[PDB]
RNA sequence: CCUUCUCAAACAUUCUGUUUGGUAGUGAGUGAUACUCUUUGGAGUUAACUUGAAAUUGCCUUAAA
């Protein structure tokens, strides 16, 4: 037997739990609404899982939607097996740069500049190729 | 020298044959064409492609013109030209002398339009060129429109004819045709002895012999394209800065045409070769090309005959051709050539690879295969939305796909291609303008 | 800066590194890196530039690519109303004598319809190299031309000001379509620690451009930008020093 | 009454939605009004007669005409309406379009088909070869024929309704 | 059933010139080379690739009734 989720794929943008809920509670107030949007520069991925209340509603607003056309996009929509737990997908936003630097003085860190250029032309004189400087 | 002026023939025969830019006649013609004159049965073998096309052609228009008011009615003289090809260029042969006047000139062809085919017969063609067995089927159905009075007949390029498979059609042929004043002739460039005991029919006295007589310093470069719309950025093949030596077979006419004009939009060296052309465009174009260094030229099996600009860096092999005898064998072209270098690619539809091991039964190692991209996007609409030949009218580039699928049609048993699969049906995935090609 | 014979033993020594044995066209591409303390921060900036170079690599690009198998080509964008007033014929008449061309003037009202849908976009765009724009729209750009072609150096456009003061007229695009092709080598400053601008390929003209550029370029950016470290490579290549610079270094200190 | 298969495919039609997307398309489409052809050519009438041809576009809709561009085949999508005076009339199109892989869509009435057309009716209403603009649009539409009309509905072929 | 930041000043009077500014994406994935970083926190940056706007779980009411 299949399960009360409804699998969504094809989302468009501008869609999201606002609408998600906003038009499928219309089949019956919904348990759960999750859009799979993007770690970073902030937006989804285009598809998302539900469930409504019983297996029932899952069937009603599926195939009444299942083909449906919107904008340029037909929203492919199933069920799934028994089970299959949503569990992942927080909401992500933009996660902006945080910038910590650099503690310390130009003593490791021109220094690692120092060491690191001589092991460079080290490793320029592995290749081998010799240059200077 | 075999010249025009010796022969006495009629003022319009030879004047015309000035036009194809020959001021005097080869060695194979000078031992045939005078020599023939008679009641006299001739055996022709020779070089291959020599320009045996004058020698054994002039008996026709000869023999007919001295009789010229005479059946007009009844088709004077039958070529056998077994290939779709070479009858359909030397029949560009039959095209010869605009002075032809008294002349009528069938082309009779496997893939050509039967209604079209005799419902030109009944205006009694006076010459013409066939492929035998269509042909008996016009000797069955039209022969009193056709048949009876029949002058001369010639088995040109004897090479499959005379093999098995087509032995049906000839005994049957030539038990049929008016023997009675009928002049026989068997000719070809290069074949066995085994024509005679094959020739035992249709061999009167009269007759005398004429003979005037993969190579491994070459290896043959192949080529894999799945999709049958395969094309070819010769850029990366001319990267050398306009200088590259490049000959590309394929099919026919018809085809070296569109590619022709085609790849003349794509914008590379563009001179080509066919039957359409004149003998004059002919000397001009591949004189002009062993005039020439950087290029390419597209040549079919009309010029797979000895032909020689020397060390061609690639010889494109194109869709593959008619003859394995050819193909294999006349790759002492390049090596062991002029002894000059390169190699020899063929693209193939993906299933027919077994003409390859058909080759490695014929036991040549081969090597290379790359990857070309059937999936670059320019290439794809860089054609196929670009309309010119079928953008003058909706019957012509279509006449270029046409006669690629008919070349490629006459092969059944000849080459690998199954009846059932790309022979001809799923090869329509090259189809059209339109694609995909269902 | 710098030395000369430095950059000058690390380019021929360099088309050592590209005289052993697409692909190639991956291989024989000469650029140059460039690194910092810092890129401009916490803003994502499409804005380009244009550079002030020995030459330009685009006649060579041209020329040698001529025969590639990419065989780029021009584009330029209009605004709306202008496009009735500059023909295609019209400018025709003019570029000829750099012998350099457009194909496609085109409005982004086409760009925002036809060429959207993003296969038929990133299709129609991708078998670009050299781009225009033009300011006033360039502006409006990043929502149309979309996340992909910006990608490229390449595709990303360049602007210009293409408008004459006031109402346009076409001299300013005569001229400064050469003004943006002969001197000027736009490139782009993205965030970060690090910059490559791409140079150049090695099979076009003798290291006497390469190494020139090479110099105007890297003191040019030297000046405002305060660069940390700065390396040449091609491609692919385990990186070539020039002008090590620790002085400008502490300047990190300066400000923490 | 029992009624044959051939028949009670009419009878299944193209949604509100889909429906209303179609013509949200062709709307853009309406072969131009004979007052229109009469503009045109009075103003270049005027022009050339004192004082450069993009291929016009339209919707092809003769019946005649439409079967026309199928079996070539040319066209695209196909629009065949539910009520025919001669039911008769259009009997073989949705399997012709089916034998020969054409996207036909039965949209309900012919006065809904005719007004596009600027006729009182149509009955068959088709297209080919689209602008540019609409391509996208098309492609996915003709997949959402396919999809809501064809995939499911093959059940119809068999099956006497009634 | 949505429709897209299509320009600025400054400088010098030249049918244009000079100069500084102004632009955050559909997503998915290929990836061999680096920079840079900071205490494992892997952060921002480095050639150029495939793609039917493809998919699966990276903690105001007159645009009414």
């Amino acid at each position: 037997e299949y399960s009360g989720i409804i699998y969504v794929s094809r989302l468009p943008h501008g869609f999201h739990e606002k609408e998600l809920s906003k038009y499928f509670a219309q089949f019956g107030d919904l348990k759960e609404v999750r859009l799979a949007r993007n770690k970073k520069t902030g937006n989804s991925r285009h598809y998302g899982f539900l469930e409504f209340v019983n297996k029932e509603d899952a069937m009603i607003a599926q195939e009444s939607m299942n083909n449906y056309l919107l904008m340029g996009h037909l929203l492919q929509v199933r069920v799934l097996p028994k089970g299959a737990k949503i569990e992942k997908l927080y909401k992500y936003k933009k996660r902006v740069l945080v910038e910590k630097g650099i503690t310390k003085p130009v003593k490791q860190l021109k220094d690692n500049m120092k060491q690191k250029h001589e092991e460079r032309i080290k490793k320029l004189a592995k290749s081998g190729i010799e240059f200077k400087w | 020298v075999e010249k025009f002026e010796e022969l006495k023939l009629s003022q319009p025969t030879l004047k015309a044959i000035e036009k194809m830019g020959f001021t005097t006649m080869t060695s194979v013609q000078a031992r045939t064409i005078p020599p023939l004159l008679a009641g006299r049965d001739v055996l022709g073998a020779a070089k291959t492609g020599s320009g045996k096309t004058l020698a054994f052609l002039i008996p026709a228009i000869e023999l007919l013109h001295s009789l010229k008011f005479k059946p007009r009615n009844g088709t004077g003289i039958i070529v056998i030209t077994p290939t779709r090809e070479l009858a359909l260029q030397i029949f560009g042969v039959a095209r010869e002398l605009m002075e032809f006047h008294s002349q009528t000139f069938g082309i009779v062809i496997g893939g050509a339009n039967r209604r079209q085919e005799a419902e030109k017969l009944m205006k009694g063609v006076n010459m013409l060129i066939a492929t035998p067995g269509r042909l008996l089927d016009h000797l069955q159905n039209t022969k009193g429109f056709v048949f009876k009075n029949l002058k001369a007949l010639i088995i040109d390029e004897a090479d499959r004819i005379l093999e098995i498979g087509f032995e049906d059609e000839m005994r049957q042929i030539i038990k049929i045709l008016p023997n009675e004043d009928r002049q026989s002739m068997l000719f070809s460039a290069t074949q066995t002895t085994k024509v005679e005991d094959l020739a035992r029919i249709s061999l009167r006295p009269g007759p005398l012999f004429i003979n005037v007589v993969t190579a491994d310093g070459l290896e043959q470069g192949y080529v894999v394209c799945d999709s049958d719309k395969r094309f070819l950025l010769l850029f990366s093949f001319l990267k050398r800065n306009q200088k590259k030596k490049i000959i590309v077979f394929l099919s026919s006419c018809n085809s070296v045409k569109y590619y022709a004009e085609l790849l003349n939009y794509i914008d590379l060296p563009v001179l080509e070769l066919h039957g359409k052309q004149k003998q004059q465009k002919r000397t001009n174009t591949f004189f002009e090309f062993c005039n020439a260094e950087r290029g390419i030229l597209i040549c079919t099996d009309v010029a797979a005959r000895g032909l020689d600009i020397p060390a061609v860096d690639w010889i494109i092999q194109f869709d593959p051709p008619d003859d394995p005898r050819d193909y294999i064998h006349r790759v002492g072209r390049t090596a062991r050539g002029t002894k000059g270098k390169g190699k020899s690619l063929m693209f193939l539809t993906p299933n027919e690879l077994g003409f390859l091991r058909y080759l490695k039964a014929s036991k040549v190692p081969l090597n290379e295969y790359e990857f070309p991209e059937n999936k670059i996007a320019n290439v794809q609409s860089q054609l196929e939305k670009l309309i010119k030949s079928n953008y003058y009218l909706h019957q012509t580039a279509k006449d270029g796909y046409r006669s690629y699928l008919q070349a490629y049609a006459s092969h059944s048993l000849k080459t690998v291609y199954q009846i059932d699969k790309l022979d001809l049906a799923k090869v329509a995935k090259s189809y059209g303008f339109p694609v995909p090609p269902k | 800066a710098i030395p000369r014979e430095r950059v000058i033993k690390a380019v021929n020594e360099l088309i050592k590194f590209t005289s052993k044995p697409e692909e190639e066209l991956k291989k024989d591409l000469q650029l140059i890196v460039v690194n910092n303390k810092s890129f401009t921060g916490t803003s994502k900036s499409f804005k380009l530039k244009l550079l002030n170079v020995k030459h330009s690599f685009y006649k060579p690009w041209k020329e040698a690519s001529a025969t590639a198998v990419k065989d780029f080509k021009v584009l330029l964008i209009l605004k709306d109303s202008d496009i009735k007033k500059v023909s295609e014929d019209d400018l025709f008449d003019q570029l000829d004598s750099e012998g350099i061309k457009v194909d496609e003037i085109i409005c982004g009202k086409d760009l925002k319809t036809v060429y959207k849908a993003y296969e038929a976009r990133n299709a129609f765009i991708s078998q670009f190299s050299l781009i225009l724009a033009d300011d006033s729209i360039v502006t409006s750009l990043p929502k149309l031309m979309g996340g992909k072609a910006y990608n490229k150096v390449e595709t990303t456009p360049i602007s210009i000001r293409t408008h004459a003061n006031k109402e346009f007229s076409l001299t300013t695009l005569t001229n400064n379509i050469k003004k943006v092709y002969m001197n000027q080598l736009p490139v782009k400053l993205p965030r970060g620690t690090t910059l490559n601008v791409h140079l150049g390929n090695l099979e076009w003209l003798r290291p006497e451009e390469f190494v020139d550029n090479v110099e105007l370029i890297s003191e040019q950016l030297i000046k405002a930008y305060q660069i940390r470290s700065i390396f040449i490579k091609t491609n692919r290549s385990p990186v070539l020093p020039l002008y090590y610079n620790q002085d400008v270094l502490d300047e990190l200190e300066a400000k923490k | 009454l029992k009624v044959p298969p051939t028949i009670a495919q009419f009878q299944y039609t193209l949604d509100r939605n889909t429906a209303a997307e179609t013509f949200k398309l062709f709307n853009k489409y309406r072969p131009e009004t004979a007052a229109e052809k009469k503009e045109r050519l009075t103003k270049e009438a005027a022009a050339v007669a004192e004082g450069a041809s993009p291929k016009p576009y339209a919707v092809k809709y003769g019946l005649n005409h439409v079967v026309a561009l199928i079996e070539n085949k040319k066209a695209k999508l196909v629009l065949i309406a539910n009520d025919v005076d001669p039911i008769e009339l259009v009997v073989f199109l949705p399997a012709l379009c089916k034998k020969m892989g054409v996207p036909y869509a039965i949209v309900k009435g012919k006065a809904r088909l005719g007004t596009l057309v600027n006729q009182k009716t149509s009955a068959v209403a088709a297209l080919t070869e689209v602008r540019a603009e609409d391509e996208a649009a098309l492609a996915k539409l003709v997949s959402t024929i396919d999809a809501n009309f064809a995939d499911k509905y093959d059940e119809v072929k068999k099956h006497w309704g009634g």
